[PDB]
RNA sequence: GAUGGGGAAGCUCCGUUUCAAAGGCCUGAUUUUAUGCAGGCCACCAUCGAAAGGGAAUCCGGUUAAGAUUCCGGAACCUGG
C-alpha cells in the first residue's frame, strides 16, 4: 500500500512543512540538534512550521531528518491550518491572541502590503516577499497530537498508529541517506 | 376502599423525580441523559409543585412518567450494556498482554444506529426540516473549530463534509431566500420545501476553546445531528434526482477545498434564485470567499477565485483600502452589495458600494382613566400596571433611538 | 450504503398527536445586530461597563454592537461555542412549559 | 461496627499467616526473585507467549485455503502444564522453571522446588501466579518452563539462569532454617 | 412466626436479632489522559394475632309475603384526585 521513487534534488526554494517526531526515545537532543531546532523554534512536540527549501537547509534537514518529518502540502491544507490555527505573540505582552482580528495584520505590518489572513495564505504558498517577515510574525501552529489518550481503545489505536511508523519511517543514518518525503496533506487530515 | 395516602395519586405519580427516574432505569446519569437527548425528551413543571414531590418544597426535576416507561424499551439500552461489556473485556486483553486479541474484539464490534430514533422522533419528512435549525447551527460550528483531544479529527471531518454537502445542494437548486451578516457570523434562510430554514455560519477564523464548556453534550448531538443530517441529505437528493453520496475532485478539494469540490450531477423560480443570472464575478484576496462564493453561485453565475495555480468577467469584488487598477472591463463593487442585493431581491444599484465608498448600514431582512382605574380589581390593577410599564419600556427602544440618531445628526 | 436509504418515505403522521410533545422553540431572528448596524444602536461607553457588570442570563444583547467600516475588518467571534453550549444545555434541561402569550 | 464475613475470615487468615510458625518447607517461598530480575524473564518469557486459540485458527484456515488450492521446525514456547513441567522435570529436559508463590493449594507446590533443586535443573520463584498466566493465555497456571529454545535467546537464556543462579539459588540456600512467621 | 444459622439418620426441634453482603432517600452541566459513575444521610430488618381494643363519615319518614342506618323520598357527613 505504499510507494517509493528516487528523485534527485533539485535547487529550487520549494515549499516545506515540518513535523516535530519526539524521537528518537532513547536519544537525547544533541547540542546540534538544540541548536538547529531551537533556531527554526520547533523546540516542542507537534509544533508545525513552514521553511523554504534552500540548499542552505538540506544538510540541516537531513541531520534532523530522525527528529522530523517533511513534505510539500497544497495550498488548500496551508489555508485550513492557517484560518483554523494560528499565534500572536505580541503586545495585546506574551498573550497568545489568535488571528481573529484582520486590523491587526494591518496594525503589526502595514507597508508590506498584507492586510489580511489570506494576504499571508497567499504569499507562503507562492513564496512572496514578505515571506520571512510573516513566517516570524506566523508563530507556528500547535498542531493537535495523535489520539492523546490512554484507555482501552485509545491505548490500541495508538498501537496501530505506531506500528505504521516503521512502515512508513525509517533512516539509514548514512550521510547518503535521502530525505523522506511524505504527503503532509494526509498527515493534516490525520492531525486535524 | 380504605384511605389513599395524599402523595400516592396524580401528580404524585404523574411524574418521577430525574433521581427517581435513575435509579428505576438502572443507568448512569451519563448514560440517562445520552438517551434522553436521542429521545429527545425534556424535564416539565408541573402546575403544583409541592403536590409532585410528595408534598416537599424542593427544586427538584420532573420528568413525563410515560416518556421514561417508552425510553427503557428503546435497543439503545442494550447497546449501551453491550459497549460497556466490550470496554471491559478490551481493557481485559489490553492488561493480560495479548494485543492480537483486543484487535480481534475491536474488528468484531458494530456500533448502533439511531435510524429507529429518528423515525418516532420525526413521524414525517417535513417535521425533520421543522427542527433540522439546531443541527445545521451545531454542524457548521463544529466544522470549524480545530481538533482537539477531546473532539477526534475524523468527527470534525465528517461534520465539515456535511455541511459542504448540504451547501452543494443548496446552491445547486438556489434555495437561498434571505441571508444576514452579524457579529456571531453569516446568517442563511434557505427554502427547503417552504419551511424557510434558518442556520447561523461563523466566520471561518480560529475559534478559542475553553475548559469551561463540556463538549460531551456536544459529542452526543453532533452524533445525532450527522445522521439526521445524513437521511436528510439523502431524502432531499432523492427527491431531486442526484446521485447519492455526491462524489468529489480530488483537483479542485487540492485547490479549493470546498463548495466547487463537490461535484453533485443528475445521474429557477424566484427572483432571488435569479439575481445576477449568467453574470461572472471576480472575487479578491480579502473577502471571505466561502462565504461570498456561496451566495453568488445560489443566486446566479460561477465565481472565479483569488486563488490561481500557485476577462470575461463583468463585475469584480474588492475590499482594499484602494483600488489598485480598476480595469474599465470589470466593475468595482464592495462586498455589502451582495448582502444588500439578496435582502432587496432587486438588484439594488451598484452606484452606492463603490470601492472607498461609505457603506450604508446594514438592516437584518426579520386620559380618565386616571380615575376609571379605581374601580379595577386588585389583579386587574396589576395587570394593567404590567402593562403600562412593558408599553414605556418598549417606548424607550424608540426614544432612545431617535435621541441618539438627531446626537450623531450634528456631524 | 449505510444509512443511505430513505426511513421517512410517504407518510402523514404528526407527533403532536399527544400534548405533551410540545414544539421545539426554534430561536427568535436577530434583529439589528449586523455588522454594519446603524451608529445610533452603538452602546455608550458608561453603558457598556453598565452591562458588562451584568451577570448571566441577563444578557440579551450578548455583545457590543460595532460600526465595522469594512467586512475585511470584521474579527472573530470566540463566544460562538458558547452561545451553542448554553442553547444545547437549554434545550434538554430548560423546563418546557405551555402557555399563551 | 461489622464488616463481611469474608472478608474478615480473609483478613484473619492473612494476620494468622503472619504469625503462625511455619515448617521450612512451607515458607520456602517470600523469598523471590528480585524486580529487576523478574522483569528480564518476563521479557524474555514474552517472546515466547504460546499461540492462542484465534491465531492457531487463523493459521490452519489460512494453510487450508492455501492447500485446497493446490518443514519448518517445532516452534519453541513455554511449557506451562504442572503435569507437563513435574514430567520434563525428573527428565533432565527442562532448563528453566518458574514457580508461583501463591497457589491456593500449597500442597501442590511445596515439593517442587524441592525435586527441581534435586535433579539440578534450575528454578526460580515467581511473585503472582496470574503474571504466568496472562503470559500464558490463561488465568493462571501456577508454573512455568522453557524448553529448546532459539538460538538468538540461548545467550540471554543462559545469562538469565545464572543470575537467578546467583541471585535467589545461592543467596536463599539458607531458608532451610530461619521457621518462616516468627514476626511479633 | 419465617428470615441468616445450629442439633437431629429422619418425620423434624431450637432460636425473632440471633456476629447475614437482610434497604431506602437525595444531589450532579455528562464523571477530563475524554461520553463503562461519583458524591451526601439512618441503621429497622416480613407476617398472623380483637366482628367486646383505636377507627372516616347517614338522620328522618314510608314501604314488604319475609328486608331496613341497606329498599323509595328528603336532607346530611368522610377520603382521594
Amino acid at each position: 500500500g505504499l510507494i517509493r521513487e528516487k528523485t534527485t534534488y533539485d535547487g529550487k526554494p520549494a515549499l516545506l512543512f515540518i513535523v516535530r517526531v519526539r524521537g528518537p526515545l532513547a536519544v537525547n537532543i544533541p547540542n546540534k540538534a538544540f541548536k538547529i531546532l531551537s533556531l527554526l523554534r520547533l523546540v516542542e512536540t507537534n509544533t508545525g512550521v513552514f521553511v523554504k527549501l534552500t540548499k542552505n537547509v538540506y544538510p540541516l534537514l537531513k541531520v534532523i531528518a530522525p527528529y522530523v518529518v517533511i513534505g510539500k502540502p497544497s495550498l488548500s491544507s496551508i489555508r485550513s491550518l492557517i484560518q483554523k490555527r494560528g499565534r500572536i505573540i505580541y503586545k495585546g505582552e506574551p498573550h497568545e491572541i489568535v488571528l481573529n482580528d484582520n486590523n491587526i495584520v494591518e496594525e503589526q505590518l502595514g507597508d508590506h502590503g498584507i492586510i489580511c489572513v489570506e494576504d499571508i495564505i497567499h504569499e507562503i504558498a507562492t513564496m512572496g516577499e514578505s515571506f520571512s517577515v510573516c513566517n516570524f510574525f506566523l508563530q507556528p501552529f500547535k498542531l493537535n497530537r495523535e489520539v492523546s489518550g490512554f484507555g482501552s481503545l485509545n491505548r490500541l489505536r495508538k498501537i496501530k498508529q505506531r506500528e505504521a511508523e516503521s512502515r512508513t519511517r525509517q533512516f539509514s543514518n548514512a550521510a547518503t541517506a535521502p530525505v523522506i518525503e511524505v504527503d503532509i496533506d494526509s498527515l493534516l487530515a490525520k492531525l486535524n | 376502599m380504605r384511605i389513599k395516602k395524599k402523595n400516592t395519586r396524580g401528580n404524585a405519580r404523574n411524574f418521577i423525580t430525574r433521581s427517581q427516574a435513575v435509579r428505576k432505569l438502572q443507568v448512569s446519569l451519563a448514560d440517562f441523559r445520552r438517551l434522553c437527548i436521542f429521545k429527545g425528551i425534556y424535564p416539565r413543571e408541573p402546575r403544583n409543585k409541592k403536590k409532585a414531590n410528595k408534598g416537599s418544597t424542593a427544586p427538584t426535576t420532573f420528568y413525563y412518567a410515560k416518556d421514561i416507561q417508552y425510553l427503557m424499551h428503546e435497543p439503545v439500552l442494550a447497546k449501551f450494556r453491550e459497549h460497556k461489556t466490550f470496554a471491559r473485556k478490551l481493557t481485559r486483553a489490553l492488561g493480560r498482554g495479548e494485543v492480537s486479541s483486543a484487535k480481534r474484539l475491536e474488528e468484531n464490534r458494530d456500533s448502533y444506529t439511531l435510524d429507529h430514533i429518528i423515525k418516532e422522533r420525526y413521524p414525517s419528512f417535513p417535521d425533520a426540516i421543522r427542527d433540522i435549525d439546531d443541527a445545521l447551527n451545531m454542524l457548521f460550528l463544529f466544522s470549524n473549530l480545530p481538533s482537539t483531544n477531546q473532539v477526534s479529527s475524523k468527527i470534525i471531518n465528517d461534520a465539515q463534509k456535511i455541511c459542504n454537502q448540504w451547501l452543494a445542494y443548496v446552491a445547486k437548486e438556489r434555495l437561498v431566500r434571505k441571508v444576514f451578516v452579524s457579529i456571531k457570523g453569516v446568517y442563511y434562510q434557505a427554502n427547503i420545501k417552504g419551511e424557510e430554514v434558518r442556520w447561523l455560519v461563523p466566520f471561518k477564523f480560529p475559534e478559542n476553546i475553553p475548559s469551561d464548556v463540556d463538549f460531551r453534550i456536544m459529542l452526543t448531538f453532533l452524533e445525532f445531528y450527522s445522521t439526521l443530517l445524513h437521511f436528510v441529505l439523502y431524502k432531499l437528493y432523492t427527491d431531486s434526482g442526484l446521485i447519492y453520496p455526491p462524489k468529489l475532485d480530488l483537483k479542485k478539494d487540492k485547490i479549493i477545498s470546498g463548495l466547487s469540490s463537490y461535484i453533485l450531477e443528475s445521474r429557477y423560480d424566484s427572483p432571488v434564485a435569479s439575481l445576477f443570472s449568467a453574470f461572472v464575478f471576480y472575487v479578491s484576496r480579502e473577502v471571505p470567499i466561502d462565504i461570498l462564493e456561496f451566495l453568488i453561485l445560489s443566486c446566479g453565475g460561477n465565481v472565479i477565485s483569488e486563488a490561481a495555480m500557485d476577462s470575461k468577467v463583468t463585475h469584480q469584488i474588492v475590499d482594499r483600502p484602494v483600488l489598485k487598477n480598476k480595469v474599465a472591463g470589470r466593475t468595482y463593487i464592495q462586498p455589502q452589495w451582495i448582502f444588500d442585493c439578496i435582502n432587496k431581491g432587486e438588484l439594488v444599484p451598484a452606484n452606492k458600494y463603490l470601492p472607498g465608498e461609505a457603506l450604508p448600514p446594514h438592516l437584518s431582512p426579520w386620559e380618565e382613566k386616571k380615575l376609571k382605574m379605581i374601580m379595577m380589581s386588585n389583579k386587574q390593577k396589576k395587570l394593567y400596571k404590567k402593562m403600562k410599564y412593558s408599553n414605556a419600556k418598549k417606548e424607550e427602544q424608540a426614544e432612545n433611538l431617535k435621541k441618539k440618531k438627531k446626537q450623531i445628526a450634528k456631524q | 450504503e449505510n444509512y443511505q436509504y430513505d426511513l421517512w418515505g410517504d407518510s402523514t403522521e404528526t407527533n403532536d398527536h399527544v400534548m405533551h410533545l410540545r414544539a421545539p422553540k426554534l430561536p427568535p431572528p436577530t434583529n439589528e445586530e449586523s455588522y454594519n448596524p446603524p451608529e445610533e444602536y452603538l452602546l455608550s461607553p458608561e453603558e457598556k461597563e453598565a452591562w458588562e457588570n451584568t451577570e448571566y442570563s441577563e444578557r440579551e444583547r450578548n455583545f457590543i454592537p460595532q460600526k465595522y467600516s469594512a467586512l475585511r475588518k470584521v474579527p472573530g467571534y470566540g463566544e460562538s461555542i458558547r452561545e451553542r453550549f448554553e442553547r444545547s444545555l437549554d434545550l434538554y434541561l430548560a423546563p418546557r412549559v405551555r402557555k399563551n402569550k | 461496627v461489622k464488616w463481611p464475613e469474608y472478608v474478615r475470615v480473609q483478613r484473619q487468615k492473612k494476620i494468622l499467616s503472619i504469625r503462625l510458625k511455619v515448617p521450612p518447607t512451607i515458607a520456602q517461598f517470600q523469598y523471590t526473585l528480585d524486580r529487576n530480575t523478574a522483569a528480564e524473564t518476563f521479557k524474555l518469557f514474552n517472546k515466547y507467549r504460546p499461540e492462542t486459540a484465534a491465531e492457531k485458527k487463523e493459521r490452519l484456515t489460512k494453510e487450508a485455503a492455501a492447500v485446497a488450492e493446490g518443514a519448518s521446525p517445532k516452534p519453541y514456547a513455554v511449557k506451562y502444564g504442572l503435569n507437563h513441567v513435574v514430567a520434563l522435570i525428573e527428565n533432565k529436559k527442562a532448563k528453566l522453571v518458574l514457580i508461583a508463590n501463591d497457589v491456593d493449594p500449597i500442597e501442590l507446590v511445596v515439593f517442587l522446588p524441592a525435586l527441581c533443586k534435586k535433579m539440578g535443573v534450575p528454578y526460580a520463584i515467581v511473585k503472582g501466579k496470574a503474571r504466568l498466566g496472562t503470559l500464558v493465555n490463561q488465568k493462571t497456571s501456577a508454573v512455568a518452563a522453557l524448553t529448546e529454545v532459539r538460538a538468538e535467546d540461548e545467550a540471554a537464556l543462559a545469562k538469565l539462569v545464572s543470575t537467578i543462579d546467583a541471585n535467589f539459588a545461592d543467596k536463599y540456600d539458607e531458608v532451610k532454617k530461619h521457621w518462616g512467621g516468627g514476626i511479633l
